[PDB]
RNA sequence: GUGCGGGCCGCGGUACCAAAUCGAGGCAAACUCUGAAUACUAGAUAGUCAAGGUCGGCCAGUGAGACGAUGGGGGAUAAGCUUCAUCGUCGAGAGGGAAACAGCCCGGAUCACCAGCUAAGGCCCCUAAAUGACC
RNA sequence: CAGGUAGACAGUUUCUAUGGGGCGUAGGCCUCCCAAAAGGUAACGGAGGCGUGCAAAGGUUUCCUCGGGCCGGACGGAGAUUGGCCCUCGAGUGCAAAGGCAGAAGGGAGCUUGACUGCAAGACCCACCCGUCGAGCAGGGACGAAAGUCGGCCUUAGUGAUCCGACGGUGCCGAGUGGAAGGGCCGUCGCUCAACGGAUAAAAGUUACUCUAGGGAUAACAGGCUGAUCUUCCCCAAGAGUUCACAUCGACGGGAAGGUUUGGCACCUCGAUGUCGGCUCUUCGCCACCUGGGGCUGUAGUAUGUUCCAAGGGUUGGGCUG
RNA sequence: UUCUGGUGUCCUAGGCGUAGAGGAACCACACCAAUCCAUCCCGAACUUGGUGGUUAAACUCUACUGCGGUGACGAUACUGUAGGGGAGGUCCUGCGGAAAAAUAGCUCGACGCCAGG
């Protein structure tokens, strides 16, 4: 059953939290970054909730998927070298 | 003394919404209304740019009384149809509804509909 | 019922469609396809909320009166 | 290092004396000082020790100062093995003195008779101390 | 320093006994408005390395390792002590050097050879090599 | 046949983690730090929580947005209702904690109730199982004028597979045929199975009678490393010693030596090295108590106190108790 | 070119405080309000129909360097790599990188589309 008495707290814990690609590069729709879980939708990289300055990718692939809270949510869209033929 | 932040009222009218920057920025509807006169502008997107702006002093040199009342409504569709029409000419209606301060029924009701006339449709 | 380290039981219940089937199921101690869980003492009985079951969509729902 | 402080929910970690950086005050109260060279875990029993030494070749004349407090805890093993970590209060606690930081401030008062007032106030102290001026 | 109140006679007043706030001087893994090296991820290029990098298939072995340097928890920052991360060695490679010390340093052994030049460490004798020059 | 009694007899269980074992405590998940600025990464290492709550604190549309303090007012004498000013994550978020948030999930109201079915490109997280996010598509709805949102609740825990089974649906099958029972498939329920990746439907102790398989990687005597404590010495120094700090001693504190005390380590020995004490017989070193040579002495002498060199030598017989 | 309104690229060299100043051509107060609509109390705020007056406040500019903020050179801290010392448990040297605080100084923004004078 559970247990009681003089003792501290106890468990490791593991997210992780890192980030997924970076700026400039072919960033699929995966999901960049993703520090926290249920990160809302991205049609882009991220840029925004941290000092001033928004980010960019060179290349981008139909919609994303970045955190919510920080880099994020979505606003305008980024691609550079349009990917069209001709 | 102290700094204080207070947020604007352009910052709390839920003025900027989400889904709609599908694209860099969603062809939004200046439909605006002075303390006289109202002014309707289809500012594009992208930089900057638009495509038609009227306004109520603008319809008076077409064909409108002169000394005639701007505030009444029935000037609103006035104003919302002069700006359409050579808009749609200009290339492709890129017109959307984007209002807040305005109680649905608002002097831009009118403004809204006056779109669904000349070829805007949702 | 009473709460605590004694005799307890999840209060879930389920949601049939009128004169319909599906998306639920009846027997003694089963629960619906979207397992509801109401809360038996608190101020409630009587649970209908319109749903999407297999035959057509959107009807009724909420069995147990 | 150390200062009559007040009741609190004290109870954390040892820590560890690092580089000179932090430390590295100059003389703003007092005519003369004393700083230290090397980082210690300094006691209560070794400030009070030496702040009434200070004054103790003096009676009733200036005033002292103190620019520095006590922080990182102190826990002891009693006897036994090593079951789990130290009380923290059994014989006392401390903090850290680098050099380069100032710590008895002496004024209104000679030069000589705040020149061997610190001596003593010196030799209390377990860390070797720098004399100096002002400039 | 200013200052609600509250202690001692009790309204003039009084040692900061003592909250906020202004100026000055500090501490913190869970403080940090700011802010390196470095590690890591990704896009090109010149070479270099006798595909090392990756996938699938057959047979393994091994899960109580130790030590030194460095960055941190435990202990008094006491232990070749213990528990993690990283690099190297031992452990599955001698030898040269530290007198003798596997783990420290140099260098990392296909073999022969009364063949030379070096690294580390040294050059009075004992085991080869400066009681060499100048201050 | 069957209900009690029934270890007198028989077959077994009675966990582990744990710097000996044992006792205690600790043996999932969720928040921060130690993890040394991408993740990952130990130890009964440092501070707190969960085994839910909720016809709605769900979704959507519109709107509204603090705490606290100062100056005023009938019911105020520190805070309660009101008005004005300063109104600045220092508030409020269902509950721990980190992060984030006032384009608000904050707060209120109406309508409602996707707390949707069937799928789902492309990826994260794990040895595996498993976990998490997700545009868009198909079949139907809710809110708003519309764009448009919603596949639960700010996010992260609020949990647990397998097998045996109850029950509905589904003419899938159903061993001669036609049915049925049963099984399969769709959907749901039962297990503080926590020692919770859970060995049973169901199982506590002793063994100084002990036995066997192994090892000091796991203890006891002891050597060794280390050594806070202990022993010895020393620094500054208010005082005691009438006066006077140090003849003697010496508070508040500090720096070392040595190493026989109390411990840790438990590195080499459980294919073993017999524990203490006494007796017999000694060896060496030193901070030697006595004899000898000296300084100071609040040392007159006779006798002592302290300190330095020095041990050459010598250094007790009994009552009681192992 | 000057002035004004709406919406952006940039978000405290662009903020705040103080002083001055301008427009019924534009923007705010303001007038009226049986209504559509709103206020769980008042049309204060939204909202609707519109003389007059004003532009005080608010807002938009200008001036004024109190309070914030932006930010060198040099030095210092720390550190990778390769080594050397060492009793405080760190530190030094060759080499590369080299901020925070602080100082001089900068500074009280600068522009883009459209419309109305």
């Amino acid at each position: 059953a559970h247990k009681k008495g003089a003792g501290s707290t106890k468990n490791g814990r593991d997210s992780p939290g890192q980030r997924l690609g970076v700026k400039i590069y072919g960033d699929q729709v995966a999901k960049p970054g993703a520090i926290i879980v249920r990160q809302r939708g991205t049609k882009f990289h991220a840029g925004k909730n941290v000092g001033i300055g928004k980010d960019h990718t060179i290349f981008s692939l139909i919609d994303g998927l970045v955190k919510f809270e920080k880099f994020g949510p979505d606003r305008k869209k980024i691609s550079v070298y349009p990917r069209e033929i001709v | 003394k102290a700094k204080t932040r207070r947020e604007d009222r352009t910052a709390r009218h839920v003025r900027i919404r989400k889904k709609v920057e599908g694209t860099p920025e969603r062809p939004r509807l200046c439909v605006f209304r002075s303390n006289k006169h109202l002014y309707v502008q289809v500012i594009d997107d992208s930089k900057m740019h638009t495509l038609a702006s009227a306004s109520t002093m603008q319809k008076s040199i077409s064909e409108e009384l002169d000394y005639s009342s701007s505030p009444t409504i029935e000037v609103a569709k006035k104003v919302g149809e002069v700006i359409a029409s050579a808009c749609l000419e200009k290339g492709i209606t890129k017109v959307a509804f984007d209002r807040g301060g305005y109680p649905y029924h608002g002097r831009v009701k009118a403004l809204a509909d006056a779109a669904r006339e000349k070829g805007l449709q949702f | 019922m009473a709460k605590g380290k004694d005799v307890r039981v999840k209060v879930i219940l389920e949601c049939t469609g009128c004169v319909r089937k599906s998306v639920n199921k009846g027997s003694r101690g089963v629960s619906r396809y979207i397992t509801q869980k109401n809360r038996h003492n608190t101020p409630s009985r009587l649970e209908l909320r319109k749903f999407c079951p297999y035959c057509y969509k959107h009807t009724i729902h909420g069995e147990i009166k | 290092m150390l200062s009559p402080k007040r009741t609190r929910f004290r109870k954390q970690h040892r820590g560890r004396m690092k580089g000179i950086s932090y430390r590295g005050n100059r003389i703003c109260f007092g005519r003369y000082a004393l700083q230290a060279l090397e980082p210690a875990w300094i006691t209560s029993r070794q400030i009070e020790a030496g702040r009434r030494a200070m004054t103790r070749n003096a009676r009733r004349g200036g005033k002292i100062w103190v620019r520095i407090f006590p922080d990182k805890p102190v826990t002891v093993r009693p006897a036994e093995t090593r079951m789990g970590s130290g009380k923290g209060s059994p014989e006392y606690w401390v903090a850290v003195v680098k050099p380069g930081r100032i710590l008895y401030e002496i004024s209104g008062v000679a030069e000589n008779i705040a020149r061997r007032a610190v001596a003593i106030a010196a030799s209390k102290m377990p860390i070797r101390t720098q004399f100096i001026i002002s400039g």
